[PDB]
RNA sequence: AGAGACCGAUAGCGCACAAGUAGAGUGAUCGAAAGAUGAAAAGCACUUUGAAAAGAGGGUUAAAUAGCACGUGAAAUUGUUGAAAGGGAAGCGCUUGUGACCAGACUUGCGCCCGGCGGAUCAUCCGGUGUUCUCACCGGUGCACUCCGCCGGGCUCAGGCCA
RNA sequence: CCGGGACCGAGGACCGCGCUCUGCAAGGAUGCUGGCGUAAUGGUCACCAGCGACCCGUCUUGAAACACGGACCAAGGAGUCAAGGUUUUGCGCGAGUGUUUGGGUGUAAAACCCGCACGCGUAAUGAAAGUGAACGUAGGUGAGAGCUUCGGCGCAUCAUCGA
RNA sequence: AGACUAAUCGAACCAUCUAGUAGCUGGUUACCGCCGAAGUUUCCCUCAGGAUAGCAGUGUCGACCUUCAGUUUUAUGAGGU
RNA sequence: GUCCCACCCAUACCCCGCCCUCAGGGUAGAAACGAUGCCCUGAGGAGUAGGCGGCCGUGGAGGUCAGUGACGAAGCCUAGG
């Protein structure tokens, strides 16, 4: 006996793509040795952010991008390993060069029209291979239509499970004190 | 697709996962929603918070018809020009003409203002108009002018 | 370009035409395929420059790919037949392969396979009658 | 020809683990099946009784799969397979099938000899 | 009999996949790894002159 | 009338057959079982034992280990022959012993030296062609201390099982 | 510091730490010798011997039970399908997205092509009439991966005070 | 006499609605590998049954955050066996 | 009743071999690789109700082995491997 409280525990984190996409398993040996003989902390990171599912990628916007060009970051280069989206509301797009895993059709066409570059993952391991003079972006996590049903309750102010919305369908007791109580 | 499913897991042990103790009888509990009132108040309490009880006042034969106002903020307004002419009057070569905007034959009726707009002069024909709005277009130069 | 050498080989790693897979381990009848396993390395038909020896009537005849005409298959072989003697048909194969930077790591296997090739040809001796252990009592009568 | 020098070959084990009360009843193969009851005897490790299998029968893997002599049983059904072995003959063996006709098998056996290649069902 | 029998996919993905197709067409590594015989044809995007 | 990622004689309609038939009930009604010799009956002439059914010979056939109880013919249960055990159950697990039966492996391989037999052709050079542009093939030139195959003799190294 | 006995030999070019330093007991067994080359070693099956071994499935706090079902063998025999939800995985497009009710066409229940409407999404809140989202570089403070001209700029998300 | 009404009577026999409902008995079909419980809280014409929290498994993300603990030591409070 | 020497054996403890599970490292100016591979190092393994992963068989459908067969396919019997 040898009185232990955890055995045979495994690991909590992916350790290689769950897809099955033939040129994304090419970008995973890539990257793969790269991180092995590259003392850059940028490399690491980049590797496991191939590993995610969808919804732990989220989309960032041309908008987004903008609001991180400023306070000096003018002349960095933007590394977004997500889909990236044009954003409707902005009516000047800034030049900028960006690294993304992919990019929607207008939203290509409105950076290069500004005079700007669209690279890809594999062109930024050759022109920047440590990472140099880059800055990382992620989405909004939260921003899902999903989570706001998590943790429903009395007293967390989350959002129900209802076919419709209108005066008929729940409010009445419970919602207001004048019919019973109030959650 | 039957062949990988959790049931063929199942051959070869008895109960098939659902227990030696409680047996999956037929309908324990009732069928739907029994016992909302008497034993499923703790389920339909911690969440459904109001399914009972009366609330507002009732109306006879309503026709949806006369509720049909869909709304554009005024951050979106540029976005109905099409992109060819939007370009040229952002960068500023035109100077002396303006755009005439009809909400009615995009599918709008109000117009609400919600974000910021350029400074360019625009001419907005809408059934309704919000009061911040009407202020933000006028200070661009333009009208807004009601239409029916 | 979206085609290279390493795009087929995830294609085809899993599944093809030349696959002979079943218990105890797993082989490839390819022409261009030397020791006929299946592994990146060896596999013929997806890298830009391989080799293959075939057994000629006489000798060996050694096929080689030439990446100037991939995309013509008719001629995108140059083919030569050995059958002068044993040693000056290993000093050639091995030059072939180990003098230009033309798969070097296949040196070994291409003199190999053509000295395996070369040992079939020769006159079988004849296996020496069997005997019996057990029935020779019953062999008696 | 002779095999590969490799390690001595041990086997762990060599009876078939039998199932559980297939000797008194004739309506039971005798195939393993692993005992469900909630009161078994077997399924308890009672002391006296027959044993289970278990992952740690398991053989080397340095000599796995590979019969007393050395090599490695193949499935062959013509002449042209048994030319894959041409390059390993002191590892494989060849093996023919059992619905090959009798014309096709001599045929086999003739060209196995040149390569050198072992044949495990040839006397016929 | 109201089994679900046929299936709907998006005409997104249909197109993409008959291109994706067409362009592993002209690869003749991947054409003899399905089978075919083509060790005596003159190019492997095979045009005719319209003689037919 | 045309079809199928449908079932294949305990399945598919109750019915692949003289099936809503045989049979049960006073009656309304209830309602089965049952497909396959061979390519072709060529479905066993004649002799002999028997009261007869049938048997033994002899025939037809690619086959009667297909004979109208007919393709293939599994298990429960039974008969004969051969082997073995048994003082109020039998079976089973771990480990030897006796008797019967049996699969492998080994039975040579490589290299060097001497002698003999048989052949065209080893280094080198010239011309033509191909190719990874410096590496090869083909034609010619060699012409016996070189190269190649076989046989006989001698020597070194390695090779099966138990100690 | 010197004797006596038992069990074991994993690894497979060189590399290292060291020593008593023409070498070695120092990152894992080599050297010499004999009998036999077949039923001899080894394996399968039957029986005798030493030790061990209560009848399975099931409900139950507790089953070998004087608790229930089971004489034997062969074939049949039990979490399925549709509509509507929900979270998670893969894929296409992305402020948009969905061809197939229908029309064009066809080698014809396949495949390929076309568009007006419409569904969900892009704006909430009240019973209702109604009204309808920027003081600031879309804010301030404390932590934050990564980047950096070394001063600093600070994604996602968590807490807190405001508009 | 609750007797008799085709071997059927404290409400005949035949087909259909009908695969009538069951909080209750019985059964529920191949192998190997890793983790591994509960009979307790609150409400119910509830006590052979359900919902709710707990114990359990799987999928992950945030950092590798130096944070943590069925424990001892030192200083300082509460209690009525 | 008390005290003192020697000895006997568990699936427990120590050393060695092998299997699987989990964790951490090495491998491209590729003479290179079922990169899902190979090589180096350490620790762990009981289990009903229940959860998840990997694999083996049966009837059909598309592709492919230019697969086996009247010189005998499928099926069945077999203290023969
Ligand atoms: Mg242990
Ligand atoms: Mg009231
Ligand atoms: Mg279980
Ligand atoms: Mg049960
Ligand atoms: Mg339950
Ligand atoms: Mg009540
Ligand atoms: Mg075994
Ligand atoms: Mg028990
Ligand atoms: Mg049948
Ligand atoms: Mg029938
Ligand atoms: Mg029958
Ligand atoms: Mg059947
Ligand atoms: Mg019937
Ligand atoms: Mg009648
Ligand atoms: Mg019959
Ligand atoms: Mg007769
Ligand atoms: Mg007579
Ligand atoms: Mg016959
Ligand atoms: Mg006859
Ligand atoms: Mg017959
Ligand atoms: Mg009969
Ligand atoms: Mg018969
Ligand atoms: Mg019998
Ligand atoms: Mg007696
Ligand atoms: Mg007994
Ligand atoms: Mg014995
Ligand atoms: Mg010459
Ligand atoms: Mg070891
Ligand atoms: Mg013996
Ligand atoms: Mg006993
Ligand atoms: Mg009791
Ligand atoms: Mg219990
Ligand atoms: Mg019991
Ligand atoms: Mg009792
Ligand atoms: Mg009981
Ligand atoms: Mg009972
Ligand atoms: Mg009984
Ligand atoms: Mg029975
Ligand atoms: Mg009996
Ligand atoms: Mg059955
Ligand atoms: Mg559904
Ligand atoms: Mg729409
Ligand atoms: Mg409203
Ligand atoms: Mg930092
Ligand atoms: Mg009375
Ligand atoms: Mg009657
Ligand atoms: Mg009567
Ligand atoms: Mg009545
Ligand atoms: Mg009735
Ligand atoms: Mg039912
Ligand atoms: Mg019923
Ligand atoms: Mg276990
Ligand atoms: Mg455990
Ligand atoms: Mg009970
Ligand atoms: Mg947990
Ligand atoms: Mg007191
Ligand atoms: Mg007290
Ligand atoms: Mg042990
Ligand atoms: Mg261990
Ligand atoms: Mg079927
Ligand atoms: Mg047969």
């Amino acid at each position: 006996g040898i009185d232990l409280r955890w055995k045979h525990v495994r690991s909590s984190h992916r350790k290689a793509p769950k897809s099955d996409n033939v040129y994304l398993k090419l970008l995973v040996k890539l990257y793969r040795f790269l991180a092995r003989r590259t003392e850059a902390p940028f490399n690491k990171v980049v590797l496991r952010r191939l590993f995610m599912s969808r919804i732990n990628r989220p989309p960032v916007s041309l908008s987004r991008i903008a609001r991180n060009l400023k306070n000096g970051n003018e002349k960095k280069t933007v590394v977004v390993v997500a889909t990236v989206t044009d954003d409707n509301r902005l009516l000047q797009v800034p030049k900028m060069e960006v690294a993304a895993l992919r990019f929607t059709a207008k939203a290509r066409a409105r950076i290069e029209a500004a005079g700007g570059r669209t690279l890809t993952l594999d062109q930024l391991a050759l022109e920047k291979p440590t990472g140099a003079n880059t800055l990382l972006l992620r989405g909004p996590k939260n921003a899902r239509e999903a989570v706001k049903h998590f943790g429903f309750g009395p007293h967390k102010h989350k959002k129900p499970y209802v076919r419709s919305k209108g005066r008929k369908f729940e409010r009445a007791r419970g919602r207001r004190r004048s019919r019973g109580f109030k959650v | 697709p039957t062949r990988f499913s959790k049931t063929r897991k199942h051959r070869g042990h008895v109960s098939a996962g659902k227990g030696r103790v409680g047996k999956h009888r037929k309908h324990p509990g009732g069928r739907g929603m029994a016992g909302g009132q008497h034993h499923h108040r703790t389920n339909l309490d911690k969440y459904h918070p109001g399914y009972f009880g009366k609330v507002g006042m009732r109306h006879f034969h309503l026709l949806r018809n006369h509720y049909w106002r869909p709304s554009i903020n005024i951050d979106k307004l540029w976005s109905l020009v099409p992109s060819d002419v939007r370009e040229q009057y952002l960068s500023g070569q035109k100077k002396d003409t303006a755009p005439v905007i009809d909400l009615l034959s995009h599918g709008y009726a109000k117009l609400l203002g919600k974000g910021r707009l350029p400074e360019i002069p625009v001419v907005v024909r809408a059934r309704y108009v919000s009061a911040e709005a009407e202020r933000k277009v006028k200070e661009a130069g333009g009208v807004v002018e009601l239409v029916a | 370009s979206n085609v290279s050498a390493d795009l087929i080989w995830e294609v085809s790693r899993n599944y093809n035409s030349f696959l002979v897979k079943q218990r105890t381990g797993t082989f490839s009848r390819d022409a261009l395929n030397l020791t006929n396993q299946h592994s990146r390395k060896h596999a013929g038909f997806v890298n830009d420059k391989a080799l293959g020896i075939v057994p000629a009537e006489k000798g060996v005849k050694v096929i080689a790919k030439k990446v100037k005409a991939a995309n013509k298959p008719a001629s995108s072989l140059y083919t030569v037949t050995y059958k002068s003697t044993a040693r000056k048909a290993y000093k050639a194969i091995a030059s072939q392969a180990a003098k230009h930077g033309y798969r070097a790591d296949l040196r070994q296997a291409a003199v190999a396979r053509a000295s395996a090739i070369l040992r079939s040809q020769r006159p079988v001796k004849p296996e020496p009658p069997k005997k019996l252990r057990g029935a020779a009592a019953r062999r008696a009568a | 020809v002779a095999a590969k020098k490799h390690v001595p070959i041990v086997k762990k084990r060599t009876k078939r683990f039998m199932r559980h009360q297939s000797d008194r009843f004739k309506c039971l193969d005798s195939a393993w099946r692993k005992p469900k009851g909630i009161d078994n005897r077997v399924r308890r490790r009672f002391k006296g009784n027959l044993a289970m299998p278990s992952i740690g029968y398991g053989s080397n893997k340095k000599t796995k799969h590979m019969m007393p002599s050395g090599h490695k049983a193949f499935l062959v059904h013509n002449v042209k397979d048994v030319e894959l072995l041409l390059m390993h003959n002191r590892t494989y063996a060849a093996e023919i099938a059992h619905n090959v006709s009798s014309r096709k098998r001599i045929d086999i056996i003739t060209r196995a000899k040149q390569l050198g290649v072992k044949v495990t069902n040839a006397k016929a | 009999i109201w089994r679900k029998w046929h299936v709907k996919i998006n005409q997104g993905q249909k197109r993409f996949a008959t291109a994706s197709a067409l362009a592993a067409s002209a690869v003749a590594p991947l054409l003899m790894a399905r089978g075919h015989q083509v060790s005596t044809v003159p190019e492997v995007p095979l045009v005719v002159d319209s003689a037919a």
